[PDB]
């Protein structure tokens, strides 16, 4: 019949090919489609949802809820020290990599887009505060004073009735994409927090409050290469 | 169930008091 | 494509896009155009790789087992059984359990290899699918193998791997990655998603009757979900898997730890 | 009429599993867990599937008569599950029956081990005893 | 928009310091439609008699409490005619308004994650065995634990919200927060979520409601030490098929 | 775009389909929340 020439790549099983193959059950009448609420069509729909960020993932606290609560307090000492500081790197930063954003990212090797860090003040309704949340692109080192941090992309969070503030990490990068793993070429910078003024409380309110951080992707966020997550390992056969 | 250990030790349940009958009741 | 960056200038107003309330269960829709001065960026990035079709559209191994060609007539080592499920391999299991309900077709591909130890030119294998309730083979040469309605694939080595499509064969309107409930109405019996797993069994054997020396073939089944619909996403599995039958886990820490809340690894020491 | 009388106890006083093999009215084989070993593990795995607190006793009657195989089981002196030779699955109506049946089929070939035991290895050894005794 | 008033049967819920209402997956409960039905008998729709606000037993928020969970609709057995229709029918199907109430002074502080988890299938604390249904279902609800427990019960270490996941990632489910400085109530309107048109209201827990304090409750001495958390839940568009003799559970 | 088999299960994956509705997870709130306005 038709003279054919088998080109290279024949009789191979590439796990990423989409070919038509004979069905095992011809004319199978599957179950009718039902409408189930909450159909997800893209992983970026999951990465766009806020998830509590364990900023306080210090040793011994990563099996508690203390991992999540950022302690802020009314006190005249160490007001010059940063409230918290981590690498803005949602793929490999231990602070961010296990959130929904970081979990979706790890299944990928490249990422791109803006990350919004939302900070929820969980103190008294009588506690007032102002915090400077900063983002420093990776050129210089980490800011070690509020003066070095106010020079970057920052926002002064006036704690009031709204209870939450958004620091948008605005995707300042030299390349269109960054690596999800760590490499110096695609470093994304640092997130630092500082007391703008202070947490001030009445005589009967608790003098120390907690802040919760939430990470999510923005409208321009996307992930590119598809890779196996380093988070799941199977040392042996299951049971 | 529980059974009365009829002594002639057999036809009882549970075991602590060795095989059992079609009754599932043990005896020694 | 993803949304472009709009130009934004200096602002001094009562609009507060950065001030929100996470208490509402609402994720803020802020983009950098609302918090800083941005430039117009015509963004051409698209989320094509992300989609559930591409995310799950990679053939993953779901079952590895071996079976000998020689043995006593009634030997059960001469055929392999699977009891089809997607919980045996942690990678595809974790990918599928990021959604509560899924509805896909399976593109099954098998990779059968031969292991010998110190002359049969090539072996033929039969992979018989036994839907729930069908007669299961007692021995490799049992009558069931003469599949009359069980779908079966035959494959001699050196050829392309065997590959078949499977429709969406659940009695429900979707596959359940999780089932918080029991098999019996009295709230006992089996707890969990093993209650809803009513996909058949997979029997694999050598169609060759015998061999001079013992040969151990290993079959690797590769599932690739296609035409996928997924509902109700869930947090990805944090803890390592223990059993292929339940959600049992050992308490795993939330993320890797640091030394202090301001511990930021920096190069410029 | 070859017959195996298997027993298992969740809470034994210091033999969690012991077997008595019979040919009709005479006992020839005795097995204890301290000193079938695959069904010793299969029986002790059954208590991990029951989810209850109180002590359980699992019994089995695995055997054959000239060939007919009996695969009956009792939970606390009450027959709760059977072996279905066609489907090759342990079967009962009680929730405990399905729970133990599922825990045993997780082993992924224990169903075929049981079916071969009842279909070929019990009749074979029964006739081998009939000839040698 | 802080104030909100919900009327379902002969019951009204008022709240003055509330966030928005969360409609689970942006869908409002509805009756099963003829194209998606499979059970052929006529459903019973006793709207006001069962689709009304039911108040569960309160729990006491403490400075160290790690959280609570309720499994629905099973927690609503013997809760009025809703529980009766659960007993007498084989199938049931309903959406729910889960109103969680926790008021406290302006000198208190704390934050709860009030989340509805569809199919919150949980793992046992002893990972080779299993647990009875009494370790999952409620009366009083089950509590999470700060540390990892053992036994034939749910692994309630709150870091893994009984499900072997990150507890901080539970916000992928229909959730809200009760920040004692912002609101004193959380409302979640969850529709019927399942892989089948209807299901048994007893052997299947369609969703679990978790209240988990992410910021612990704190107050100085003189402030009210007793701060309860009340869960009021109302079925919605409830219907039942396969009426038979009543269950005995 | 050609199907050589009669069954719909025996096709390739729908790789070109890119659609999404992130509002059912990010804005599942009943009353609409305009971004520039106060949340409460
Ligand atoms: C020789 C023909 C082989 C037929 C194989 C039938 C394949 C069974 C169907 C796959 C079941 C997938 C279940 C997914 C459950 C889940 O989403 O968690
Ligand atoms: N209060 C209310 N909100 C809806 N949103 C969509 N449908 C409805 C309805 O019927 N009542």
């Amino acid at each position: 019949g038709v003279p054919v020439l088998n080109t290279p790549g024949s009789n191979q099983f590439l796990t990423s090919d989409d070919y038509q193959s004979p069905s095992a059950m011809p004319q199978f009448d599957e179950t009718p489609e039902m409408h189930i609420p909450g159909e997800v069509r893209n992983l970026m729909e999951i990465a766009e949802v806020d998830s509590v960020v364990p900023v306080n993932n210090v040793t011994g606290k990563t099996k508690s809820m203390d991992a999540y609560q950022i302690p802020v307090g009314t006190g005249n000492t160490d007001k010059t020290k940063p409230i918290f500081s981590f690498q803005m790197d949602p793929g490999y930063s231990s602070v961010l990599k296990r959130t929904l954003l970081g979990e979706m990212l790890n299944y990928y090797a490249h990422w791109s887009g803006s990350v919004k860090l939302t900070f929820l003040f969980c103190g008294s309704a009588m506690a007032t505060g102002k915090l400077l949340i900063s983002y420093s692109p990776p050129g210089a080192s980490v800011p070690t004073s509020r003066k070095d941090a106010m020079l970057g992309t920052h926002i002064v969070w006036d704690i009031g009735l709204q209870s939450s503030c958004v620091l948008c990490v605005p995707w300042i990068s030299q390349s269109h994409y960054r690596m999800v793993q760590q490499d110096p070429y695609t470093s994304a910078g640092y997130i630092t927090c500082w007391y703008q003024t202070n947490i001030v409380v009445p005589p009967g309110a608790p003098t120390s409050c907690d802040v919760l951080c939430f990470a999510s992707a923005c409208n321009d966020f996307s992930v590119r290469l598809l890779r196996d997550t380093p988070f799941m390992a199977q040392p042996g056969k299951l049971q | 169930i529980q059974r009365t250990p009829k002594i002639q030790v057999s036809g009882f349940h549970p075991s602590d008091i060795l095989s059992f009958s079609k009754d599932w009741s043990f005896y020694l | 494509t993803v949304a472009n960056t709009q130009p934004s200038g200096p602002s001094n107003s009562t609009e507060i896009p950065a001030l929100t309330a996470v208490e509402t269960g609402h994720t803020s829709q802020v983009d950098p155009s609302d918090t800083i001065q941005t430039r117009h960026v015509v963004n051409f990035h698209s989320r094509s790789e992300s989609t559930i079709e591409n995310f799950m559209g990679r053939a993953a191994c779901v079952f590895m087992d071996q079976y000998k060609i020689n043995g006593e007539e009634t030997s059960t080592d001469r055929f392999a059984v699977w009891t089809i499920n997607i919980r045996e391999m942690a990678q595809l299991r974790r990918k599928c359990e990021m959604f509560t309900y899924m509805r896909f077709d399976i593109e099954m591909t098998m990779v059968i290899t031969s292991c010998q130890d110190q002359d049969m030119p090539v072996l033929t294998h039969q992979i018989m699918y036994v839907p729930p309730g069908g007669p299961i083979p007692a021995k490799v040469d049992g009558y069931e193998w003469q599949t009359s309605t069980n779908p079966s694939v035959f494959w001699t080595e050196g050829n392309a791997p065997p590959r078949i499509s499977i429709p969406f064969i659940s009695v429900g309107n979707a596959y359940s990655s999780f089932y918080d409930g029991w098999s019996h109405f009295t709230q006992d019996g089996t707890y969990g998603y093993t209650t809803l797993n009513a996909m058949g069994k997979l029997y694999i054997r050598h169609v060759n009757r015998s061999s001079p020396h013992q040969i151990t073939s290993t079959i690797r089944v590769y599932f690739k979900p296609k035409h996928i619909k997924a509902w109700v996403p869930r947090p990805p599995r944090l803890c390592p898997y223990i059993n292929k039958r339940d959600v049992n886990f050992v308490v795993t820490e939330i993320t890797d730890s640091r030394t202090s809340i301001t511990d930021t690894p920096h190069p410029e020491h | 009429s070859l017959l195996y009388h298997l027993t298992a106890v969740s809470s034994p006083a210091p033999p969690a599993f012991w077997v008595s093999g019979w040919l009709g009215p005479q006992q020839y084989l005795s097995y204890n867990s301290l000193r079938l070993r695959i069904k010793e593990k299969l029986f002790l795995e059954a208590f991990k599937a029951l989810g209850g607190k109180g002590p359980y006793t699992l019994q089995g009657l695995l055997g054959c008569e000239l060939s007919v195989p009996t695969a009956k089981f009792a939970l606390n002196g009450e027959e709760f599950m059977n072996f279905d030779l066609k489907q090759g699955t342990w079967g009962g109506d009680w929730p405990e029956a399905l729970a133990i049946s599922q825990r045993w089929q997780q082993q992924d070939k224990a169903a075929n081990k049981e079916l071969t035991f009842l279909l070929f290895s019990c009749p074979h050894r029964l006739r081998e005893h009939l000839e040698r005794g | 928009d802080r104030v909100r008033s919900m009327t379902l049967g002969n019951s009204t819920i008022t709240t003055q310091e509330s966030a928005n209402v969360v409609v689970g997956y942006g869908e409002w409960p509805s009756y099963l439609s003829d194209r998606e039905a499979t059970a052929e008998d006529q459903p019973t729709q006793p709207d006001v008699a069962t689709c009304r606000f039911y108040t569960l037993e309160s729990v006491q928020w403490e400075k160290t409490s790690p959280g609570w969970w309720w499994k629905f609709p099973e927690a609503l057995k013997n809760m009025g005619l809703f529980g009766q229709n659960m007993h007498y029918h084989y199938l049931g199907r309903a959406g729910y308004t889960i109103h969680v109430q926790c008021n406290a002074s302006k000198f208190h502080q704390g934050c709860l994650l009030v989340v509805c988890v569809p199919e919150a299938e949980m793992g046992c604390a002893d990972t080779d065995t299993t647990f009875p249904a009494t370790e999952l279902t409620t009366d009083t609800p089950h509590v999470f634990t700060s540390d990892s427990i053992t036994g034939k019960k749910v692994q309630a270490a709150v870091c893994n919200a009984g499900m072997g996941v990150g507890v901080g990632n539970l916000t992928i489910f229909p959730h809200q927060w009760i920040n004692l400085r912002t609101n004193n109530s959380a409302t979640i309107v969850i529709p019927y979520i399942n892989s089948v048109p209807m299901d048994n209201m007893f052997r299947h827990y369609n969703f679990t409601l978790m209240i988990i304090p992410f910021a612990p409750l704190n107050f100085t001495d003189g402030a009210t030490a007793y701060v309860p958390i009340t869960v009021t839940i109302a079925p919605m568009y409830a219907e039942y098929n396969g009426l038979r003799l009543a269950s005995t559970q | 775009n050609i199907n050589f088999y009669k069954d719909a299960a025996s096709s390739a994956s729908n790789r070109q389909d890119i659609q999404q509705d992130p509002g059912k997870f990010t804005d599942p709130v009943k009353d609409l929340m305009i971004k520039t306005l106060p949340a409460l």
